[PDB]
């Protein structure tokens, strides 16, 4: 999904212009389990 | 000022998540059609959310003395004390 986008995005805020793969993944759910949250909460008001 | 400064900041300034997925992944909640407003408005809100874990990741990544690329330890080590701090969902 972000794998790509979301590697220069980590660059971008102090990690290095290379994160390890693995890391990036983590970040991907954390991401797409906020948007979620988020998208419930919305649709909730 | 150095051109990895230059290059860092040129990255941040326009990163951003591929619209085709925000799309598909709110759509898949809603069950329907969504702005491209409310595509784009939460590519912002993710991509500071994305911001704030990086920064509480790198500031554990060195008080653990340790050293980037950020670690998947340090990656939840963050989630955790911004759930703490409550700063995020």
């Amino acid at each position: 999904l972000f794998s790509k986008e979301l590697r220069c995005m980590m660059y971008g805020f102090g990690d290095d212009q290379n994160p390890y793969t693995e890391s990036v993944d983590i970040l991907e759910d954390l991401v797409i389990e906020f948007i979620t949250e988020m998208t419930h909460k919305a649709m909730s008001i | 000022f150095s051109e990895e400064q230059l290059n860092r900041y040129e990255m941040y300034r326009r990163s951003a998540f591929p619209k085709a997925a925000i799309k598909r992944l709110i759509q898949s909640i809603t069950g329907t059609s969504v702005s491209q407003n409310v595509v784009i408005a939460m590519s912002g809100i993710s991509k500071v959310f994305v911001g704030e874990v990086v920064e509480e990741a790198l500031d554990v990544c060195e008080k653990w003395g340790e050293m980037p690329p950020l670690q998947p330890k340090h990656m939840r080590e963050a989630v955790r004390r911004l759930k703490s701090k409550g700063q995020i969902p």
